[PDB]
């Protein structure tokens, strides 16, 4: 059957009239909301176009209008007639198409528009919501009021950013609806920097079992508390049983699928209580209702479908007369959602028709020759596409504006609804805020997102850290790190790694590099070094001393530059340790290195000059000093051609000190002084086994012999002593420096132990 | 509205282009003859072929449903619409021989692919109904255009032309040519220099231009073509004027076409170009040149054929012009056949033979077209018997087995060019085919003339050597150039040179860091004849002096102690000269140090003169000696660095990897104290003995600096032995002229 009215603009249109065929047929029931309501939509609009001065006031717009019968098949063979009746004849009166309203299912308008693209016949579609039909290279005539598939997965994921949440699931179906949005969605969520857990979809033939594992598998996963519905209106209620048969506790963000329908949570309202949906934003005509309702098949035989809708709707059968006054009212009558897209793609087209002519035809307002051959490609590319006017039978102080993009697609405009209880034993969908172009959540009505118990936390896998190093994502997941703690001994000088530098553990948290303090670790020049400088000192009291011997010189009927060599090696050995504890630098370091091999070298050149003397019984003892000092001098002067700077030392990388060695170290050169000593020493006790005896100044010769053994075991004592603390640079220095001390205040005290009691007597 | 409808059991679709697109204030123009009214009559020979064949199709007779293109687009639209009349008096067409044009070919198979209509094309090559997302009931006999880039692309690797300049006209032919030939260059290694565009709309100014930026480019001397028969010979033309030679490569658009040289064959010389490769229909010619316009009545254009190639009226308006009698035939005196003829037969039986095997898997009980076969399922005569045909060409050539009808995966047909070359010979200018490309090069280079004795094109110079001269880019994307490398580091990679050994020098390509240690191992050399000979002649002359001691006596044993102590010294010097150095570094160490203790106890016991207890003392201070050296080998350890930092020039590697001026200097001192203590108490036979310890003390002051200031790499331990030898030999000179004055 076909609908023509009038004729001078014909319009086409193909409506789902009839559904399917069940039994192999061609057509069978009528499609009341889908193929009735929005046939007398577009009728109705058509009437209003026409009564109307202010659009095509000269022209008349008429329709040519098909049934699809929800095949595309079908379809293409009722939009052949939309093209033999206007071009394809030439170069059942043929009508000239001027453009076609018309395409409820996605793969009727794909039909459609491949047929109508050859000729150069723009379409318009109401209800196509496909994601392929974007693309201009495959549909260069198509355009559509309702927004594509894609726009509700972006706003899905422009509201996951808003609630902060990042690891979510993710549950898809088998077809078109379900597998293209889905890629869009996961494209977008990239780009959004969230988490999709990416689950099983559904076939929509699946069974309760299948449906309870997949359900398992999403809660698998305990901290994503939160899945993504891509499911059809079926798939959907059989997810909302299976979480309701294992009761499973979840928040469902979804989609057009679901909306705000309380057919999905039919014995489900349990397992429902925090969802989230998605519905196409839309508003009711009150002038098409009016009109709707007032239509009996009396007198409306404009519509051959009429009389099948009425037998269909109340039991009539017009040869048996079974029916009377069964006028069409409120009661029973709901309006179809996509209805007011119906009349604004008729105003749409009608719009470009009008601006079209007024462009050609800027003088008189009617036909002009220009106009017979209407070119398809120039009103669909400079007509078509550029509209914008308010939507009608709404008033134009509101954002409706019927617009359409670059790829000819309608103007998002979604609204959000969360499926709550206001506090009694009812559910009800309440809407929380609308996504036009950004959301516009009001977090006031939800009942999970109140302040109370928190916003339902379903953030990230993981949480953020900062003495842990980001570096533990899992392998194949990058959304679940650990936060792994490096040791200690590794500081941070990079973004994630841990990394020690050597100069200390953890100077701070700038995490830029490495930053050595500067300082001393081995600064022991304080109080509590204390007792051994003043040890030193008193050495210091005894060169005092040495003066008042210069002044007992003077008067002593009893050599005398030995006692003066000997207190300037006590002098020496002082001033060395007095420069070791009190100011460790480079050039604080050779100078006593230096002064205690030369006491040390003056020492054992007096006892062997004393012993030398004892044994053979001024000029020849001068000679023997002077060789010896130059001896020591020679050797000095090696050690400091070898390495004269001091660069310092590092510590262990057990610890972390700031200088091990204020100068060089680790030398043995300090034991082949030490070894000469020992052996000076053992020869002055080899020539005292027997020459010890001297009647001669048998006390000065014991007090000698007294002092090289003492110096002997002192030395002996020290040497394992410095040994071990050599590995412990800290108190080393106090220790030789506490060593050479004793040394020299044993020294002088065997000295004059016997020349007080010789002054006395 | 002229058609062809010839009844029968299967209609088959035709789509030709008679009449050329007019261009004029006419729809339809004149009247084809090669690809119009030849084409269809091409394709009615083979229907009559099938019908009166007895095993293509016995029972089914197969019909005629040919229409006209008009050479336009939505004429090829509005007549094939008739063929979609059938399934939703109309003919029911089982498929659809059409084509002949790109743009038609395209919106034919996108009517058609809606109603599932298999279409087979004859002539059209666009690289665009390649893909079955868009046109997925459509196949062609001919292959496709990019074919062609793979086709003459091998041909570069062919005669190794890896650097070429590549010039097309833009539009739908060289515009996806270019990109196919591109990345067909691509993943045979093969540089693009320069990517022109050629214009109808343009006039010489701009052609020379192409041809000027093409001569500013002496490495890119061939130059790949994808331009149409005008824009060809126009370049060519052009090319002339500018004493331009080049060797051009191009596809089907120059062939072996007489027009495009034109009259500029000196600039065309050595071209390569393709040519779709088509045998003659024998059977065809005796078909079309029997043919009269009183018994052709099938044909409707037939008549406006014989008006078109031969001025006649005898059909209407005889008096108004020139008419003409049954005079006027058609012989091979000016018929030629055109080139895609038995590609058009080709597609008919390509649909026959389909349809019969069809018929044997739905129809297999009888030679008739049966009620399960009316259907006619366009998709699954497609893709289950349309795509799965091997049949050989029908009018093939004798002895040609390359004749094989095939459809790969995309309905495509199967690639087979002929590579043409242009040559002179003898004083005629001509083409030669030089081989064919049947999926593969069969190139004749023997009979190949080049533009002057050979075509060097190679941007590259020449591969870079082994050795640190492989190099790396210089800056540029074809090829590199090569610069060297210092050669103590082997380039252990492709782009880089890196050290991997202290002294290194690699040796050839292959295992570059070898171990080569290098090190200063020094056998008995001419520099160590002299060491050897002196501690030899020490050895002899400690032996001698210990032979007459004992027997002859009337120090005593501190003398025996020295005279070992000096033997000890002599054979230091062969204890420091080893080539093979051990983990155990001590030995030379603890010799030099037991000679110093030796030295010093045979200068204690002259200075002592209780004797044997010095005697035992000076044991003892050697004991000491031991000690002190042992403790210095507690804190040295041996190795393997090398103490020479001359890099490449660092060919001697140290015997003991530790710092000599360590403890080594301290040891040094130690014994220089002592010697000098006992200097000191000599100075107070003995003459001799300080003589002789003073020249050794100035000889080890003077040799000392040397050891530390020139470094030699391999004198060092010759010059530290020379100096103990002499030391030896200057004491056991005086131990040994005493006795001379004491016999
Ligand atoms: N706009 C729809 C969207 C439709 C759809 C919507 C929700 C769930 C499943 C589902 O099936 C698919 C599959 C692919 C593309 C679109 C859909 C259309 O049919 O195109 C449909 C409302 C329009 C109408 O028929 O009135
Ligand atoms: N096979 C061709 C190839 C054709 C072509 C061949 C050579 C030079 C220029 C050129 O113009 C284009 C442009 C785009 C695509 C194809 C072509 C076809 O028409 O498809 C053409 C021989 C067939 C015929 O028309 O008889
Ligand atoms: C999400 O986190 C941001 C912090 O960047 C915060 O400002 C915002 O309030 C959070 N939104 C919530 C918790 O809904
Ligand atoms: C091309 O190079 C290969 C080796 O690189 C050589 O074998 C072949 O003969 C060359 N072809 C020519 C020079 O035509």
């Amino acid at each position: 059957k076909v609908l023509t009215l009038e004729g001078d603009l014909v319009l086409g249109g193909l409506f789902p009239v009839h559904q399917k065929g069940g039994p192999a047929e061609d057509c069978g029931p009528v499609n009341e909301h889908r193929g009735i309501q929005r046939l007398e939509a577009m009728l109705f609009a058509l009437d209003r176009i026409n009564r109307d001065p202010h659009l095509l006031p000269g022209v008349r717009l008429g329709a040519h209008i098909l049934d699809s019968c929800s095949k595309d098949t079908h379809a293409l063979e009722q939009a052949l007639d939309f093209v033999r009746a206007s071009l394809s004849r030439g170069a059942d009166a043929p009508t000239a198409i001027t453009g076609v309203i018309g395409g409820s299912y996605s793969d009727v308008s794909i039909q459609v528009a491949n047929l109508l693209r050859l000729f150069q016949i723009p379409q318009i579609s109401y209800a196509s919501t496909s994601a392929k039909l974007s693309d201009k290279s495959r549909y260069d005539y198509f355009a559509r009021t309702v927004p594509p598939d894609f726009f509700q997965a972006k706003a899905m994921a422009e509201i996951l950013r808003f609630f902060n949440w990042t690891y979510v699931s993710t549950v898809a179906s088998e077809g078109d609806y379900g597998e293209t949005g889905i890629e869009a969605f996961e494209l977008e969520a990239r780009a959004r920097n969230i988490c999709v857990a990416t689950s099983e979809k559904v076939g929509r033939a699946m069974s309760r079992a299948a449906f309870e594992g997949v359900v398992r598998a999403l809660l698998q996963k305990p901290s994503a508390r939160v899945a993504v519905l891509f499911t059809r209106s079926e798939d959907a209620r059989e997810l909302l049983a299976a979480s309701q048969r294992l009761n499973a506790s979840f928040t469902w963000v979804a989609s057009d699928g679901w909306g705000a329908l309380e057919s999905v949570v039919a014995g489900s309202e349990g397992a429902a209580e925090g969802a989230i949906t998605i519905e196409l934003a839309s508003y009711p005509i009150s002038d098409f209702a009016s009109y709707f309702q007032s239509l009996d098949p009396w007198n409306n035989s404009r519509n051959p479908w009429f009389r099948e809708f009425w037998e269909q709707r109340f039991r009539c059968s017009f040869r048996q007369r079974d029916c009377a006054a069964h006028s069409l009212r409120a009661v029973p009558f709901e309006q179809e959602s996509k209805i007011m897209f119906v009349v604004n793609a008729v105003y749409a087209m009608a719009h470009a028709l009008h601006n079209m002519h007024r462009a050609l035809c800027p003088n008189t307002t009617r036909l002009c020759d220009a106009m017979r051959p209407v070119n398809g490609r120039r009103l669909y590319k400079d007509f078509v596409l550029n509209v914008k006017f308010d939507a009608p039978f709404r008033p134009a102080d509101t954002h409706n504006e019927v617009r359409f993009d670059r790829f000819g697609d309608g103007i998002g405009r979604y609204n959000i609804f969360t499926y709550l209880r206001a506090g009694s034993g009812r559910y009800r969908y309440q809407k929380v805020g609308y996504w036009a172009e950004g959301l516009t959540l009001d977090t006031s009505l939800i009942p999970w997102a109140s302040p109370s118990a928190g916003p339902l936390p379903a953030s990230r896998c993981s949480e953020p850290c900062l003495q842990n190093e980001v570096k533990s994502v899992q392998p194949g997941e990058v959304c679940c790190w650990l936060c792994i703690p490096c040791q200690p001994y590794e500081y941070r000088l990079d973004e994630f790694t841990c990394a020690d530098c050597g100069l200390g553990y953890w100077p701070n948290a700038s995490l830029t590099g490495c930053f050595e303090l500067p300082q001393e670790y081995i600064r022991w020049g304080d109080a509590w070094a204390v007792g051994p400088v003043t040890i030193a000192c008193l050495g210091a009291l005894a060169t005092l001393f040495v003066l008042g011997v210069f002044v007992r010189h003077n008067a002593t009927p009893v050599g005398r530059e030995l006692c003066y060599i000997l207190l300037g090696g006590v002098f020496l050995c002082y001033c060395m340790t007095f420069i070791f504890i009190a100011k460790p630098s480079t050039a604080v370091c050779t100078l006593r290195r230096l002064g205690l091999g030369t006491a040390f070298s003056v020492c054992y050149s007096a006892l062997l000059t004393k012993t030398n003397r004892i044994a053979r019984i001024p000029a020849s003892q001068v000679a023997i000093c002077l060789a010896l000092i130059s001896g020591q001098l020679l050797i000095v002067v090696a050690w400091l051609v070898v390495e004269a700077p001091g660069t310092g030392k590092e510590t262990a990388p057990e610890r972390r000190e700031v200088v091990t060695l204020r100068c060089n170290h680790r030398d043995a050169s300090m034991l082949g002084s030490l070894a000469y000593n020992v052996l000076l020493i053992a020869l002055c006790t080899l020539y005292a086994f027997k020459t010890r005896k001297c009647p001669e100044n048998f006390n000065e010769a014991k007090f000698i012999g007294f002092t090289m053994y003492t110096t002997c075991i002192i030395w002996l004592a020290f040497l394992p002593i410095f040994y071990v603390t050599s590995s412990d640079y800290r108190v080393q220095t106090t220790t030789m420096c506490v060593s050479v001390s004793l040394s020299g205040s044993v020294v002088l005290g065997c000295l004059f132990a016997p020349k007080l009691h010789i002054i006395l007597f | 509205r002229r058609e062809i409808k010839i009844e029968g059991d299967l209609v088959l679709g035709g789509l030709f282009p008679i009449n050329e697109k007019g261009t004029g204030t006419e729809e339809c123009g004149r009247i084809n003859e090669d690809r119009g009214i030849q084409r269809l009559e091409a394709m009615l020979f083979a229907i009559d072929e099938i019908n009166k064949d007895d095993y293509l199709l016995p029972g089914v007779k197969l019909g005629v449903h040919i229409l006209d293109t008009c050479s336009r687009d939505t004429y090829a639209l509005e007549q094939s619409l008739e063929f979609v009349r059938a399934s939703l008096i109309p003919l029911l067409i089982a498929g659809v021989i059409g084509g002949s044009y790109s743009s038609v070919s395209i919106q034919v198979a996108n009517l058609l692919r809606l109603f599932q209509i298999p279409q087979i094309s004859y002539a059209s090559t666009s690289a665009k109904l390649s893909d079955k997302s868009r046109y997925d009931y459509f196949a062609r006999t001919v292959p496709p255009d990019f074919y062609q880039a793979k086709a003459m692309a091998e041909i570069l690797r062919f005669f190794n032309w890896t650097y070429v300049s590549t010039v097309a006209s833009e539009g739908d032919y060289g515009e996806t040519g270019i990109e196919a030939f591109e990345q067909e260059a691509r993943l045979r290694n093969i540089c693009i220099a320069t990517a022109e565009k050629v214009g109808r709309s343009n006039i010489r100014k701009s052609y020379d231009s192409v041809i000027r930026e093409l001569l500013q480019k002496p490495n890119a001397r061939v130059v790949v073509l994808f331009m149409r028969s005008d824009d060809s010979r126009e370049l060519i033309a052009a090319a002339s004027r500018a004493n331009a030679s080049f060797t051009w490569v191009a596809s089907d658009g120059w062939g072996a076409q007489e027009s495009i040289i034109k009259g500029s064959e000196h600039v065309a010389y050595g071209a390569i170009t393709l040519e779709l490769a088509s045998q003659p229909v024998r059977q065809f010619d005796r078909y079309f040149q029997s043919l009269n316009p009183y018994n052709n009545h099938r044909n409707p254009w037939f008549r406006d054929f014989w008006e078109q190639k031969f001025q006649c009226s005898l059909q209407n308006k005889r008096n108004h012009r020139r008419v003409c009698d049954k005079h006027l035939a058609i012989d091979s005196s000016n018929y030629e056949q055109e080139s895609k003829i038995m590609f058009v037969v080709n597609a008919v039986y390509a649909m026959a033979h389909a349809l019969h095997k069809m018929q044997r898997t739905l129809c297999p009980n009888t030679t008739k077209l049966c009620d399960a076969m009316k259907i006619l399922d366009g998709k699954k005569l497609y893709k289950d018997y349309l795509l799965k045909i091997n049949f050989t060409a029908p009018f093939n050539p004798n002895k040609d087995a390359d004749s094989i009808v095939k459809f790969d995966t995309f309905g495509d047909g199967m690639g087979r060019y002929n590579v043409f070359n242009f040559q002179n010979v003898g004083g005629k200018y001509s083409y030669l085919k030089v081989g064919h490309w049947a999926e593969t090069l069969s190139l004749d280079v023997n009979s190949i003339h080049w533009s002057r004795n050979s075509v060097p094109t190679s941007q590259c110079s020449d591969p870079c050597a082994p050795n640190e001269m492989k190099n790396m880019q210089p800056g540029d994307v074809c090829c590199w150039i090569c610069i060297p490398c210092e050669p103590y580091e082997y380039l252990a990679d492709e782009f880089t040179c890196m050290d991997c050994g202290s002294g290194q020098w690699p040796t050839a390509d292959l295992t570059g860091c070898y171990d080569l240690p290098e090190d200063y191992i020094r056998w008995e050399d001419a520099w160590a004849i002299g060491p050897v000979t002196i501690a030899c002649l020490g050895f002899m002359c400690t032996c001698m002096v210990v032979t007459v001691f004992i027997k002859h006596n009337n120090g005593r044993e501190l003398c025996y102690i020295l005279l070992f102590g000096v033997g000890l010294s002599y054979c230091m010097t062969f204890f420091f000269i080893a080539k093979p150095s051990p983990v155990i570094c001590a030995l030379r160490r603890l010799g030099l140090g037991s000679s110093f203790a030796i030295c010093y106890s045979a200068l204690l016991t002259k200075t002592n003169c209780s004797p044997s207890s010095q005697v035992f003392i000076c044991l003892g201070l050697i004991l000491v000696q031991i000690v002190m050296v042992s403790v210095w080998l507690i804190l040295e350890a041996p190795g393997t660095r090398r103490y020479t930092l001359a890099e490449k020039r660092e060919t001697v590697i140290l015997k003991c990897n530790v710092k000599d001026s360590s403890m080594l200097i301290s040891l040094t001192y130690d014994v220089i104290l002592v010697i000098l203590c006992t200097v000191y108490a000599f100075k107070t036979e003995a003459k001799f003995i300080g003589f002789t310890m003073y020249t050794t003390c100035i000889i080890w002051l003077a040799f000392l600096p040397i050891f530390y200031v020139t470094s030699s790499d391999y004198r060092v331990q010759t010059t530290t032995m020379c100096i103990s030898v002499s030391l030896s030999g200057f004491v056991v000179l005086g131990c040994l002229f005493a006795p001379k004055v004491h016999i």
